[PDB]
């Protein structure tokens, strides 16, 4: 099992960016999927969560700005980031959630810098 | 906890113009909308209930249309007496009825 | 809605000793949603314990959690050079909530 | 893959006690229902008892109620059936099975059986 | 003509789990809603499409009573246009729900020392439950792309999870008994009114 | 003709109590529902409580336990009993009459309201 | 409450077609009649549940059909191992859990 992230780069403030997390060994369209970021010098923090049924949950600080979508054909989980701010600079990891058993599959992450 | 949003917060028009305000719902609430008009400092009054029925005694200029999560109140020709703060309220969920913010229609 | 505080902020120990890391919650929460985590520098986190005392698959036997209610505890029987990283405690209400992180260091 | 084994059996004169045990592995032994099916030689099958997840909802059969107790341990993965006041007809092979239903809308159906244990009652 | 069965739904000894929710049909009885009023124990009395003060002047062809036992901190999911683990896999109400939902507390009626693990809920499901549908199954969920047959291991998990109700437990994590009375109206003539 | 003259407002120390009424006229007061609606400069129109035709009471999450509503059919008076007032309680309270058209619920006639301030 | 299987001794050559029945009064709740296979001296194993299905590890040569009172189990060409005693069971509700008798099949 692997989780490979892509799309990271440099984006000027107020712009848009599109992250992807291709998955192999676990189906994107059949599990709970989580986006968790790691700002430097600070611990982990939840960003979003998508149910197997299409339900979407977002954290308080990213409401309205972020959108999480998935495509079954390419088996890749996304996260769309609009109205970017300087406090979003972190490393974004994708994880698969079992709720009771926690998240056991992670990705090495993609890095986002805005300035 | 049902949020209610109205826009625009201000709309000015000359006498005899057509006035239109919009009422939006957080979730699909069907046809359970009620309109209000409140003169400054006086008692609010009910103009249209269920978004299509005219209250028992109301000027014929006012009319209503809309369904789902977007509702519209239409005034054909403004008169000097129709300057007030309008409200729109849902009656779908009970007993906790929640009102909108209100729209102040100024006269120029 | 749930704030988890882990004490101490940074615990200094030596290899072989028994560690005592805690994760205190603001309100009593079911023990069937607490998962400890480990993260070494420049790496993705690893799952150690789910629930309150169950070792995850592929996890050595040194880690053994305990507790219920509000006070929880992670215990390592003997510290090894590979057990010095950042530890996280995760909770679950309507969405995951994470702690502030505790880092183990050599005495 | 579900593994069920049975322990306990032999010859006992009528009027004493015996205790069976069925250890299981290969699945979570806290979310599945248990059973006890016994077979007199060359006659047929008959269900005996049933126990839920928590070990509190025992439904025996009509012809065994009064001297049978079904016990469940979840910290050890072992099912139990204590036998008291054994009669002559009670000699059979006891099978422990696993209930493959939700236990609330429906119960019954066995998905995997054990192997069995002969018990004889004479002198 | 007799008093309606709204005396056993609210006062039964044993209540159903969320996934296997029991449904009662109530018909050909004179509606007696007085027990709902002045109870001082119903901690949630919400009605959708009909006001609770006008229940005694309305004709209802068929009245359906549904009973669950859920966690205290997720009673709000039982409503039209709500999403969650319960409202998407266990229970569902359509966006045009016409009824009243009620829920009170059972801190010491269903909870026992050491934990009452009787009440369970669906935790894994492929799709979204259709409204007013009860999908009951024990088939083990296949999370990955490799077909799984009976075994329980990696990428092969049980669909049902048990609650953990206890005596000393938080208010939001305490058991709640919730009843739904869908006052559905049919195009067929209303055989029963009032 | 349906006038709802509310009365009883005035300066009140925090944590105090009041008993404000709403006298009616022109209609039968035992067949219709009574509600209390308050208007604030901050959050606008809000629903505070209500009483029905069979002794039933309904209060919002914040109002519950603090305020109680009452009816008096003989004297045609509707009361609101308020206990343990908080600082953020200043508003103009309107008593309203509840009317229906089938399944829809609405308020047809409104009062004048009294200013209530906690100091 | 009661279950009947007939004929109890079916004489069939290897291969060909086989037919079984578990007719009984007191029609099933919805479709709850199950089938089991018992090779001699070994614990029985389930073949068909829900009156038409296959358990995990049941070849396609076993088929189930029946609704209400009459039920049947169908096997295509018999490999030289499906010659044993089968059992039919009613499940689903109450302590009414009952098994049938025996329908062992003859080789020749
Ligand atoms: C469920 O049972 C309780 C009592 O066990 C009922 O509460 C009683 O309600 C009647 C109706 O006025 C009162 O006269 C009694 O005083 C109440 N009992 C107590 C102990 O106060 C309750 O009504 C029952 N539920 C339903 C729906 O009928």
């Amino acid at each position: 099992v692997q989780l490979v992230e892509s799309g990271g780069g440099l984006v000027q403030p107020g712009g848009s960016l599109r992250l992807s997390c291709a998955a192999s060994g676990i189906t994107v369209s059949s599990n709970y999927m989580n986006w968790v970021r790691q700002a430097p010098g600070k611990g982990l923090e939840w960003v979003s969560l998508i149910y197997s049924g299409g339900s979407t949950y977002y954290a308080d600080s990213v409401k309205g700005r972020f959108t999480i979508s998935r495509d079954n054909s390419k088996n890749t989980l996304y996260l769309q980031m609009n109205s970017l701010r300087a406090e979003d600079t972190a490393v974004y990891h994708c994880a698969r959630d079992l709720v009771v058993y926690g998240m056991d599959v992670w990705g090495q992450g993609t890095t986002v810098t805005v300035s | 906890d049902i949020q209610m949003t109205q826009s625009p917060s201000s709309l000015s028009a000359a006498v005899g113009d057509r006035v239109t305000i919009t009422c939006r719902a957080s979730q699909s609430i069907g046809s359970y909308l009620n309109w209000y008009q409140q003169k400054p400092g006086k008692a609010p009054k009910l103009l249209i209930y269920a978004a299509s029925s005219l209250q028992s005694g109301v000027p014929s200029r006012f009319s209503g249309s809309g369904s789902g999560t977007d509702f519209t109140l239409t005034i054909s020709s403004l008169q000097p007496e129709d300057f007030a703060i309008y409200y729109c309220q849902q009656s779908y969920v009970s007993p906790t009825y929640t009102f909108g913010p209100g729209t102040k229609v100024d006269i120029k | 809605e749930i704030v988890l505080t882990q004490s101490p902020g940074t615990l200094s120990l030596s290899p072989g000793e028994r560690a005592t890391l805690s994760c205190r919650a603001s309100q009593s929460v079911s023990s069937s949603y607490l998962a400890w985590y480990q993260q070494k520098p420049g790496q993705a986190p690893r799952l150690l314990i789910y629930g309150a005392s169950s070792r995850a698959t592929g996890i050595p036997d040194r880690f053994s959690g305990s507790g219920s209610g509000t006070d929880f505890t992670l215990t390592i029987s003997r510290l090894e050079p590979e057990d010095f990283a950042v530890y996280y405690c995760q909770q679950y209400g309507s969405s995951p909530t994470f702690g502030q992180g505790t880092k183990l260091e050599i005495k | 893959q579900v593994q069920l084994v049975e322990s306990g059996g032999g010859v006992v004169q009528p009027g004493r006690s015996l205790r069976l045990s069925c250890a299981a592995s290969g699945f979570t032994f806290s979310s599945y229902g248990m059973h006890w099916v016994r077979q007199a030689p060359g006659k047929g099958l008959e269900w005996v008892a049933l126990i839920w997840f928590d070990g509190s909802n025992k439904y025996y059969a009509d012809s065994v109620k009064g001297r049978f107790t079904i016990s469940r341990d979840n910290s050890k993965n072992t099912l139990y059936l204590q036998m008291n006041s054994l009669r002559a007809e009670d000699t059979a092979v006891y099978y422990c099975a696993r209930d493959g239903l939700d236990l609330e809308w429906l119960f019954g159906l066995f998905d995997y059986w054990g192997q069995g244990t002969l018990v004889t009652v004479s002198s | 003509t007799n008093l309606c069965p709204f005396g056993e739904v609210f006062n039964a000894t044993r209540f159903a789990s969320v996934y296997a929710w029991n449904r009662k049909r109530i018909s050909n009885c004179v509606a007696d809603y007085s027990v709902l009023y002045n109870s001082a124990s119903f901690s949630t009395f919400k009605c959708y499409g009909v006001s609770p003060t006008k229940l005694n002047d309305l004709c209802f062809t068929n009245v359906y009573a549904d009973s669950f036992v859920i966690r205290g901190d997720e009673v709000r999911q039982i409503a039209p246009g709500q999403t969650g683990k319960i409202a998407d896999y266990n229970y569902k109400l359509p966006d045009d729900f016409t009824g009243c939902v009620i829920a009170w507390n059972s801190n010491n009626l269903d909870s026992k020392v050491g934990g009452n693990y009787n009440y369970r809920y669906r935790l894994f499901r492929k799709s979204n439950l259709k409204p007013f549908e009860r999908d009951i199954s024990t088939e083990i969920y296949q999370a990955g792309s490799k077909p799984c047959n009976g075994v329980e291991g990696f990428n092969c998990y049980f669909p049902l999870q048990s609650y953990g109700f206890q005596p000393t437990n938080g208010v939001g994590y305490q058991p709640y008994r919730v009843v739904v009375l869908s006052f559905e109206l049919l195009h067929a003539p209303a055989t029963v009114c009032g | 003709e349906v006038q709802l003259v509310e009365s009883g407002g005035g300066l009140v120390q925090p944590g105090g109590s009041l008993r404000l009424s709403c006298a009616a006229s022109g209609f039968t007061f035992s067949s219709y529902d009574m509600h209390w609606v308050r208007q604030t400069t901050g959050k606008g129109l809000e629903w505070v409580s209500t009483i029905g035709t069979a002794g039933d009471t309904y209060y919002p999450d914040s109002v519950k336990g603090r305020f109680t509503i009452s009816r008096e059919d003989a004297k045609n008076s509707l009361y609101l009993q308020m206990n343990s007032l908080r600082a953020g309680d200043t508003a103009v309270y309107y008593c309203a009459r509840g009317d229906s058209s089938g399944y829809y619920y609405y308020f047809d006639y409104w009062g004048q309201g009294t200013l209530l301030t906690v100091s």
